[PDB]
């Protein structure tokens, strides 16, 4: 496969996605992390897909709203930052305040 | 000009009179006092004001009142205060606590906090600055115990084990000169302060005694290896002549004698005893008696900490596995059962809030969680303050009381029964620096930056593949601090003052910083910061209901915490 | 033919702990109010004060149980026991310093007990 | 009073004539004879024996007969008795094995096994333990390599390499003095025990010698830097003249001999026949006769062990990447397949039955996996008596005589083989202190504790932020021997005498334990304990069929093999 | 997401439970380490949906019965043990012979 | 569970080949990784199934065609190699040049 160090950890966001897609699933509010991982993993795939930077820096505000989430996540998620390889290489995606 | 009170605190952190809420909980801490000079605050960045000829100084050298580092804009919470300063550190110790940046052109600069040439910064605005935590009740059980710690906000490990030898995963004890020497080398490796406690057991003085002389930094007392009447006296003999502190795991089995029996051997010495309510061990019922005496350091260990609907259910079976027992046997489950107790666990959160109980502790590995203390410190405070109200000492609605005398349950308090508070345990100029950053919203929970000797040693960041550290996954990682050779600087290894001067380093080749243990048998209950009280603790043979000044001490377990699922993956 | 991994397949009879040595039961009784528990290896001399039985016939014994298990004895609860012979060297050194020598001392161990309150020196 | 067996069993583990099923397989041990006093037994933890004045000694110091660790009740598996025991380890030793305990009260104290302040226990009660496996076939390719073989029960590497270098992912050479120097210093961070084998190839001597002045602890002679009659000779007259053993991998090819010219070109001397059934590696087809011979001693590599249906079918990749092969040369590939027979693998089964090989090995990541040394050997045995029944030598129903037999073969042979049974390689009273506690239900199949000089170095454990080092995850872990300085006292690098006459390990700076390699040239197959079997092997050039006294030796490859798919998540 | 070295480490008993899970569902008997991971992931998930400690020490025992498991590893699993953040933070659940 | 090492490392080819499916059932092409992941962990599910080596072998050459990936991605693949416990211990399987 060739795996590379940051390929390696950015496996286990995709798997804190898939756990926190469960969960969101059955019916639990999600928490900070479980929010932070399925908007991460959100922003990775979309890269993957081909998506812009600049599409993902608008789509990550609308993949979580304040009723998907407990009380005060919405509050102490001030933005979330990934990076992944666009089509044109890596690329850094900031979403501010992606739960309003 | 003028900028409004919001706007102020966004930019620079909370200013006098300003409040924080301590994460999710209900606990409020307020700002007593400012070091700064309003105008002249320092930051650091893309045209800010630490450069050259501005608030960084150009003239002078290292050696000049300048700084190796400086903390911005801090909010300090510590037993001596919470308040705003920045802070300076030099030679890995803190030297200033003040207002940092250039005497050419700013007010009110302290004089040796001279950002120079030399000067590292730290952002510190908008978060709360904490020493490091004082982890007494430490088991060497599994190597991967350390980042856990870090990651909670602890920064020194005293107790004792050789790894998941069943000694050590019942008691916290390196044995015997060989193990301890295995383990002080085995040290130089682990990135945080260590202690090791020899096996306190014995009834001629040279076997418990040789211990320290081969680099223990103090005794544990535990009953799995008898805790008898002659273990104690000895025990106590050697660490008055030593000048080290003792541990008391007391005999729950009351086989040997009942608690007065104990205190009857213990004698008026100093000692300190270990999960003073008892689940963790001791004498069945009445072991949190002890907490009334002045002779006596008294600490918690945290699974009982704070009391919940769930903790008593998972106990029994912990208890078995921790201490080699046997479910065919009826008599070790009988001894197991007689150690839970919701009455005396409930009592335990009252006996916290009265500053009655002066320390936490972890239990790391034998019935303890290594990266709770800090947690569950400010679980149980947040429980008193819903239950019990705010302090009667208490003033513009905070719960500073409150806050100073909890801080200082896992800071300060456990730094004097060790005899290593000259060292570590508090900011205060003079001792290492030993610093943790918290956001507060994470405060408590998980710690953004651990300092240890003036260099970072544990960080929660992000992508190492980043253009920015910023990036997911962000995660608790080593540091800098921890790598090669800085290892040896950035921590500190507590010897006894025999082993530093019989030359135990040299003999094993150890390169750590060597801190001395000392002043641990001239203290008491009145030493302990914030939680000093001294009072006769009635607890009901029969009932197991705890008493003090007449008056019974009970409270309801809580179905939910704060710091809890808001914030953990799982 | 049901493979259970690791399992054992003990042989035939029984195992008799403490052979050889002499037996002997007391009457032992807990005047406390909090319960007592006393393991297999102790001197029997040696436990708590408030445990009520003739002190002289624990000298030199031990409780003739399993290796590592224990007695209990509830507040106010009096239980017959049996004892079995210290072996080896017959020295008992420390626990509550009523021995610090030879068992054999009959007269120095009891003496010691008396003074410190432990309970059924006659 | 009486106890029954059973609760007996499970209170202090097995005694006299009780049986234990190895694993999932078969293959039962009988307890042959115990040491303890019953109604003595030794036992830690809460309200047990070890305890001061009762089962511990509080009288003596640590140099007075006291253990620095007492492995309580085990049961050991060995070439020198399959039996209950205390085992006693002091300075890193094991010291006693017999009866631990307080000789105030217990009867039949064994005198230097005292548990007193100093001692340290580890609870062996219904466990087996055995002597950590030496590992003579080791690649130096991937340092990940070491914990895959502390996870199955290896504590010696004995090999050669300097990493994914095509030279070492073909053959165990550490070639030159630079290279070797090199390898002896990153054995300073491995934790395990390692002894270098120099290139065993020249037609002058002092090129070869060398190596072995330069810190080698013995030779390899590879056809894949040319097993000529001159590399063979040169060689061995250095080992002759060294004190030093040679590993061979004879010349497939028959380039320049046949089987008969490599023994005249050995000439009666001491060697060691690596893979001996060839298809790792030897004169085709016929290189398994040298393990017939009186000078030769022999081991298999794991791969082959035991023949299953699916062994055939994996080996000819395997064996064209590691001999860096080409599939579009015709003659690469017609090398490759001559190697590659399954009536000389049904063969190597039976000949490790009759005590004909008497050593295993892996080839890690060249031909061989470095965790299921243990693992296959096992296998083999329980194949071998499903298929051959039990032995005409066992007795009482029970598979001793064969567990005696093939523990060997991974334990004290291979260390007598490479001239450090002093030290390692066995339980017994004045060896180093590698142990390996299994758990019966994983034996020879994941270890729960390794260890290695007195401390524990791998363990199975679980979760380090839980309350108690059980719950989950369970995996294999690092442990404090491993950690700092304490990796320098835990392990054992062993060299020639030479180069420890010549300054060596103070030349490089190396800290470890230095062992010496010796009396590896008077030795042969009449010294490889319950394998000492010499025959004429006569191996039919044109059908490859093995014949033993006349008989042919053959068998069937198994669909299923015990101790794999009920344990193993990939 | 702020991962502390637990989270970490509990991420992969669900990685384990999940492949398990799918073994499971295309017909296979389960094997040791597949066993645990399943009725662990099961423990820590119970946690995360707010049941009680009492509840998941009995629950545990009805996960996974003898048929779906191989020959001898309802006896070579004693107990199974498992930390997780409740409501009311971290406990353990202890599950004696969850597979009769 | 008793994880060793293996063990660990090859939960993250399971996990590496769940992302990669997801990626072809949303109609990506696969790349490198991506295609080497789903042959891998379909190689080690095999063997647990109780397949045998040389039925691997051959099935590794018809999981992923062409169509299925990116340009140049199946002259990338000489051959894809893994180990894995088979009924009979663990096992060696090389799939030569698994896409036409
Ligand atoms: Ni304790
Ligand atoms: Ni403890
Ligand atoms: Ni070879
Ligand atoms: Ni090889």
């Amino acid at each position: 496969m060739h795996l590379n160090p940051a390929e390696k950890e950015k496996l286990q966001i995709f798997l804190a996605s898939e756990l926190a897609l469960k969960r969101k699933a059955r019916g639990l509010k999600l928490n900070y992390p479980e929010a932070v991982a399925i908007i991460t993993s959100f922003i990775m795939e979309g890269a993957r897909d081909g998506k812009t930077v600049a599409m993902l820096m608008e789509e990550g505000k609308h993949v979580l709203t304040r009723d998907d989430v407990m009380e005060g996540v919405p509050e102490m998620i001030d933005d979330i930052q990934a990076e992944a390889t666009f089509p044109d290489g890596t690329k850094l995606v900031t979403v501010h305040n992606p739960i309003s | 000009m003028k900028i409004n009170r919001q706007q102020y605190a966004e930019s620079y952190g909370p200013t006098v009179g300003d409040q924080v809420r301590l994460a999710d909980t209900d606990l409020w801490i307020e700002v007593e006092k400012d070091y700064t000079t309003y105008g002249d605050e320092a930051n650091f960045g893309g045209g800010k004001v630490l450069r050259e000829g501005m608030g960084e100084n150009g003239t002078y050298t290292r050696t000049e009142n300048v700084l190796d580092l400086l903390l911005t804009n801090a909010l300090i919470l510590d037993y001596t205060g919470i308040y705003k300063a920045d802070i300076g550190v030099k030679d890995g110790y803190i030297v200033g606590i003040g207002k940092g940046g250039n005497p050419d052109i700013m007010d009110g600069v302290t004089p040796n906090m001279i950002v120079g040439t030399a000067t590292e910064v730290i952002a510190a605005e908008g978060k709360i600055v904490t020493a490091g935590g004082i982890d007494t009740h430490v088991h060497f059980i599994n190597p991967d115990q350390v980042d856990v710690a870090l990651a909670n906000g602890i920064t020194t490990l005293f107790g004792g084990g050789t790894g998941p030898a069943e000694g050590s995963k019942a008691t916290t004890v390196t044995p015997g000169p060989w193990n301890i020497e295995k383990m002080l080398k085995s040290t130089e490796g682990l990135p945080i302060n260590v202690g090791i406690l020899g096996k306190g057991h014995g009834s001629s003085i040279a076997p418990i005694m040789e211990q320290i002389d081969a680099g223990a930094a103090g005794l544990k007392i535990h009953e799995d290896w008898g805790a008898t009447p002659a273990s104690i006296d000895r025990s106590l003999t050697v660490a008055d002549e030593a000048d080290v502190q003792v541990a008391i795991h007391s005999d729950t089995l009351n086989e040997a004698g009942f608690l007065e029996d104990t205190l009857r051997a213990i004698n008026g010495r100093v000692i300190h005893s270990f999960h003073v309510e008892g689940a963790g061990g001791g004498h069945a019922p009445d072991i949190m008696a002890m907490a009334g005496h002045p002779n006596v350091l008294p600490s918690s260990t945290n699974p009982t900490r704070p009391f919940t609907v769930n903790t008593i259910d998972e106990h029994l079976d912990m208890l078995m596995v921790c201490h080699h027992l046997k479910q065919n046997i009826p008599e070790d489950v009988a001894f197991a059962d007689s150690r839970i107790r919701p009455e005396t666990i409930a009592a335990e959160d009252i006996l916290h809030d009265l500053g009655i109980i002066s320390m936490m502790s972890t239990d790391a590995l034998a019935m303890g969680r290594a990266g709770e203390m800090v947690l569950r410190t400010w679980q149980t405070a947040d429980k008193m303050k819903k239950q019990r109200g705010p302090l009667a000492e208490e003033k513009n609605g905070s719960d500073n009381f409150r806050a100073k005398r909890y801080v200082s349950k896992y800071t300060i308090n456990p730094a004097i029964a060790q005899g290593i508070a000259h060292e570590v345990g508090s900011i205060e100029e003079g001792k290492f620096a030993d610093l943790v950053l918290w956001e507060p919203k994470f405060f408590g929970v998980k710690a953004d930056r651990v300092i240890k000797g003036g260099i970072i040693a544990y960080a929660q960041i992000g992508d190492p593949s980043a253009s920015i550290p910023t990036p997911q996954p962000v995660m608790g990682r080593r540091m800098y601090g921890t790598v090669g050779d800085l290892i040896h600087d950035t921590n500190i290894t507590f010897m006894s003052k025999s082993s530093i001067q019989q030359g135990v380093p040299a003999k094993l080749g150890l390169k750590r910083r060597i801190g001395t243990v000392k002043n641990c048998r001239n203290i008491g209950k009145k030493d302990m910061k914030w939680n000093d009280v001294t009072t006769d603790i009635d607890i009901n043979p029969e009932t197991y209901e705890v008493k003090v000044d007449g008056e019974v001490l009970t409270c309801e377990p809580v179905k939910e915490l704060p710091m809890a699922q808001r914030y953990f993956l799982f | 033919n049901y493979i259970v991994p690791g399992e054992y397949r003990v042989a035939e009879g029984e195992i008799e702990i403490n052979a050889g040595r002499e037996k002997t039961t007391i009457r032992v009784s807990n005047t406390g109010d909090r319960p007592i528990q006393v393991g297999s290896h102790i001197h029997f001399v040696e436990v708590n004060k408030e445990l009520l039985f003739d002190r002289a016939e624990g000298i030199g014994r031990r409780l003739n149980i399993p290796s590592g298990t224990a007695a209990r004895f509830e507040p106010g609860e009096e239980m017959e026991v049996e004892l079995t012979e210290l072996g080896g060297n017959r020295e008992v050194f420390g626990i509550s310093d009523l021995t610090n020598g030879s068992v054999d001392n009959k007269e120095l161990i009891l003496q010691r007990a008396k003074e410190l309150g432990y309970k059924g020196v006659e």
